[PDB]
């Protein structure tokens, strides 16, 4: 139930002449590959991005993908030629192909296609098919593309066989990076809340890995209920940032502490009290002309 | 180009086997097919090859596809006079209607008749009605005369179905003064 | 354009005035994928801005991270500006170390 | 079930003259194509369609336009004919759910002539068998002739007892020029029929050689004096 391998493709078609395709690959939440319109070859982003695969095993895939890219571009352009009143430029296609990893190689595979931001077509079993809620005009292009059994045989190999085989290789080749532990660093803050005579207390938490984290404002053991957890925000160095905020009246701040629990911290939870020796000092290094 | 056919022109005796070659560069290479085109006529499909290494036979036509070598071969078993046409090798780059075909330049096959009774005899036909050259030998040929007065055509192969007979024939009009630019048989009436 | 960009400006490390740090501009929920992101120190362009490759979440919404080396001070201001077809005017979001 | 047909078979044009080619097709094919076969060159795509309404440019799209009126019909247009242009145009229809299923028409041969004055029909005279051949071989060889026809657009056939024959028939693959060094010059062509001597001996059997000529229409009102070179049939008897 652990990991999910994703090959994310994004294609833009503005006019007949102008088009581009950019692709990124994610294992868990770590980027493994990068490939852009200008780059003829797929670039590695980790020292273990090739996995267990040979130089030739890899070159088979890269050549098969290079051939696919230019084939995909021209095939979309011809589909717009075919679909004249029904669909027209500009076109945005998003492909999400990969395989979810489990114990004992359960390795579920998926190939999901979005069109103009909406999920429409799924490869399944042996063939393409439109999902519930798809535009009706897609029925014909799917038939046209399903007539190619050669493409189908290649995709079925990629999903059923080549996907799980490749990613297991990555799961070992990059075992160190996947299982690494990075410690969160917390610092307190506050802004005036919308209501007059109220303060919004902010607890920043930055630089932690893996992604599971526990952040709650507290007054002793009693957990403070009005704590609002933010959305996980990515740092450039493959680490995570999160802020948790509590809202209170002015003067009610004393006694409060931002508690943070993380896997990297061992048993030692970061308990950071509001008016601490360190908060006083760290706050003085922050002052500015609001 | 992207699809080369070799040779440009091929000649075989009537009854023999003939081999036609086709090399390509096109990618991807979903399928390869062969067409027969007679003079002043359309293209007729002979065989369609789909697999990595594929073999297909249709009547006297047969073909072998080698996708790895980007190479294909057409065989004609027991060559007839009716096979004196152009042979075109085409490759489709996709397995759906979205794909485009890539056409080879073509190969002219000319079939030389097998005559077992060479009886060279020149005749006259007049007016009419107000000069042939029949039973002429194979291999040897009559070049167009370097003249603008007398008109002489190139050789022609006719065949009677029932009587199992074939012969070369050249015609002359503007008699023994004609047919004089190439090697001529000795025992000619 | 169909979808409007969410913009969030935050720093890698706790801000100490006069100490080097990395400022992150994280843009989310935008469609089409075409976008222009520029980071400004005191209204003027920062040239050494590094872009992460564009990717999309499960809900098909595009995201991207822009980051640059910066030094927080008492008087200097930092923001990232977004030019995207969903909006007629470029959106500008300032770094507020307190919220 | 059906055939892909393109009309006309032969076309006589002039320099700068706007020319139109049509293509009807019975199969329920959505895709239709127009090719030009250059001598010693492979087919090149001009225009193709998916139906309607639809006209997508090929590789030789310059110089031509095309239009699709119906699913069946597909027309190609030549904007301005190159003065000496002699070319073959081919129409092909294909299935949208099967790339392999592709059928081709019989083709269209074009000759751009300057001027309309040059076009004239063939004259046909059949020669009777030689008596020297009768005792020599026990066979009889008839010879059909066509001379003075312009342009190349002709079809020769032999007829016995009002029925067309192919047995013992030979027509030249090439027509001779009546003047070799010219921009436009009349053509000459021969064909032989060889039957058994016994079959000839009684002129009860009727022998005909027939030449189908492809000339002008009836709407293209021509200027000159003598008989108009219309699309006609010339014959000779024995
Ligand atoms: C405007 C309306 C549009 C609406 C929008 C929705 C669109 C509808 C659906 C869109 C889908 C379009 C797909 C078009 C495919 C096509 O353009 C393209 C078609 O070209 C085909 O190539 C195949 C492979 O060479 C050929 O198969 C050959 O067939 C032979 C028998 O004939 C043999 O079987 C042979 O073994 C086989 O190779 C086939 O003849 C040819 O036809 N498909 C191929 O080349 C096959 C490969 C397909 C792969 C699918 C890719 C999925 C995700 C890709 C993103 C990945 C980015 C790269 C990341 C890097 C990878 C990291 C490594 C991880 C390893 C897993
Ligand atoms: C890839 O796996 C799929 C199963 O997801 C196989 O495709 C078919 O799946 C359907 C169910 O949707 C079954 O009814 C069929 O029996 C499966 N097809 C066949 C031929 O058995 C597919 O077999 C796999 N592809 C390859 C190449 O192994
Ligand atoms: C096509 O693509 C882009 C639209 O963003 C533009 O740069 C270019 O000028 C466009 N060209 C035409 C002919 O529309
Ligand atoms: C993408 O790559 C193709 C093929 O190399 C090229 O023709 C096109 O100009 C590129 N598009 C860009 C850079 O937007």
């Amino acid at each position: 139930k652990n990991y999910t391998f994703r090959c994310l493709q994004m294609s833009s078609f503005a006019n007949r002449s102008w088009s581009r395709t950019d692709s990124v690959v994610w294992l868990g939440d770590l980027q493994t590959h990068r490939w852009s319109n200008d780059s003829a070859t797929i670039s590695f982003t980790k020292p273990w991005s090739q996995g267990k695969l040979s130089n030739q095993q890899w070159e088979k895939l890269q050549h098969m993908f290079q051939v696919y890219r230019v084939s995909f571009t021209r095939d979309i352009q011809e589909l717009v030629k075919m679909m004249s009143p029904k669909e027209d430029y500009p076109i945005e296609i998003q492909l999400s192909a990969g395989c979810e990893m489990y114990p004992g190689n359960a390795s579920e595979s998926f190939l999901h296609v979005a069109f103009q931001g909406k999920y429409v077509v799924r490869f399944w079993g042996t063939s393409w098919q439109t999902v519930p809620g798809a535009p009706s005009w897609l029925d014909l292009p799917i038939k046209v593309l399903n007539a190619d059994q050669g493409t189908s045989a290649t995709v079925q190999m990629l999903l059923n066989d080549t996907c799980p085989l490749f990613v297991r290789g990555l799961l070992e080749a990059g075992k160190s990076d996947l299982e690494k532990q990075e410690k969160p660093v917390a610092w307190l803050s506050s802004v005036p809340s919308s209501a007059h005579g109220h303060r919004q207390l902010v607890c920043h938490v930055s630089g932690f890995y893996p992604k599971p984290v526990w952040v709650m404002w507290m007054r002793g053991d009693q957990e403070q209920q009005g704590t609002h957890r933010g959305d996980f925000l990515p740092n450039a160095d493959e680490t995570w940032y999160l802020q948790a905020t509590l809202d209170v009246e002015a003067g009610e701040e004393a006694g409060l502490a931002c508690r943070v629990k993380h896997s990297s911290l061992g048993g030692q939870d970061i308990i950071l009290y509001w008016g601490s020796l360190h908060h006083i000092l760290d706050a003085q290094k922050m002052v500015w002309n609001h | 180009t992207q699809v080369e056919q070799s040779p440009q022109s091929l000649v075989v005796r009537q009854g023999e086997n003939s081999v036609l070659q086709c090399n390509y560069s096109v990618t991807p290479d979903n399928h390869l097919r062969w067409f027969k085109q007679d003079t002043g006529k359309g293209l007729v499909s002979l065989t369609v090859l789909v697999d990595q290494k594929d073999k297909t036979s249709n009547g006297r036509y047969s073909a072998t596809l080698d996708k790895d070598a980007k190479h294909s071969t057409l065989h004609i078993t027991a060559t007839l006079l009716d096979d004196t046409a152009t042979y075109i090798c085409v490759v489709g780059d996709r397995g759906s209607a979205l794909g485009r075909l890539h056409f080879g330049a073509g190969t002219q096959l000319i079939v030389i008749p097998d005559i077992q009774n060479p009886d060279p005899a020149v005749y006259q036909l007049r007016d009419s009605k107000s000069c042939l050259f029949t039973d002429f030998d194979s291999q040897t040929n009559v070049s167009q005369s370097k003249d603008s007065d007398v008109y002489i055509t190139d050789k022609c192969v006719l065949d009677m179905r029932s009587m199992d007979f074939k012969s070369n024939s050249a015609v002359a009009w503007s008699c023994a003064n004609a047919f004089n630019n190439s090697i001529i048989p000795e025992d000619t009436f | 354009i169909q979808k409007t960009p969410q913009i969030q400006v935050y720093s890698r490390h706790p801000p100490e005035n006069g100490k080097p740090n990395i400022l992150n501009c994280y843009v989310t929920q935008f469609h089409p994928p075409h976008i222009e992101i520029q980071m400004l120190k005191n209204g003027k362009k920062i040239p050494k801005v590094e872009m992460s490759d564009m990717s999309f979440s499960k809900d098909w919404s595009f995201y991207i991270l822009a980051h640059t080396e910066f030094t927080p001070t008492e008087t200097d201001t930092y923001a990232c500006r977004v030019k995207h077809a969903s909006m007629a005017e470029p959106k500008t979001v300032y770094w507020d170390r307190d919220m | 079930g059906g055939i892909i047909t393109q009309t006309p078979k032969f076309l006589i044009g002039q320099e700068g003259q706007k020319l139109t080619l049509k293509c009807q097709q019975n199969f329920n094919h959505d895709t239709m194509y127009w090719y030009r076969q250059d001598s010693g060159k492979g087919l090149r795509l001009i225009y193709y369609s998916y139906g309607a309404g639809s006209t997508e440019k090929g590789d030789l799209s310059e110089g031509y336009d095309a239009s699709r009126e119906k699913k069946s019909s597909f027309s190609l247009t030549v904007t301005s004919a190159q003065k000496n242009e002699m070319a073959v145009f081919l129409c092909a229809s294909g299935s949208l759910l099967d790339v392999r299923e592709v059928f081709f028409g019989k083709g269209t041969r074009l000759t751009v002539v300057e001027d309309l004055k040059n076009v004239f029909p063939p004259e046909v005279a059949v020669f009777e068998p030689s008596e020297a051949e009768i005792s020599h071989t026990q066979k009889a060889t008839l010879v059909c002739l066509a001379t003075g026809f312009y342009p190349d657009h002709v079809e020769l056939s032999w007829w016995v007892n009002g029925k067309e024959v192919h047995s013992g028939v030979c027509t030249d693959p090439q027509p001779l020029k009546e003047q070799p060094a010219l921009n436009d010059s009349r053509y000459a062509l021969s064909s032989r029929l060889r039957v058994s001597a016994t079959f000839w001996q009684n002129p009860r059997n009727h022998f005909r050689c027939q030449v189908q000529f492809y000339g002008l229409s009836e709407n293209d009102e021509w200027t000159q004096d003598r008989a108009k070179p219309v699309t006609q049939i010339v014959s000779a008897e024995a």
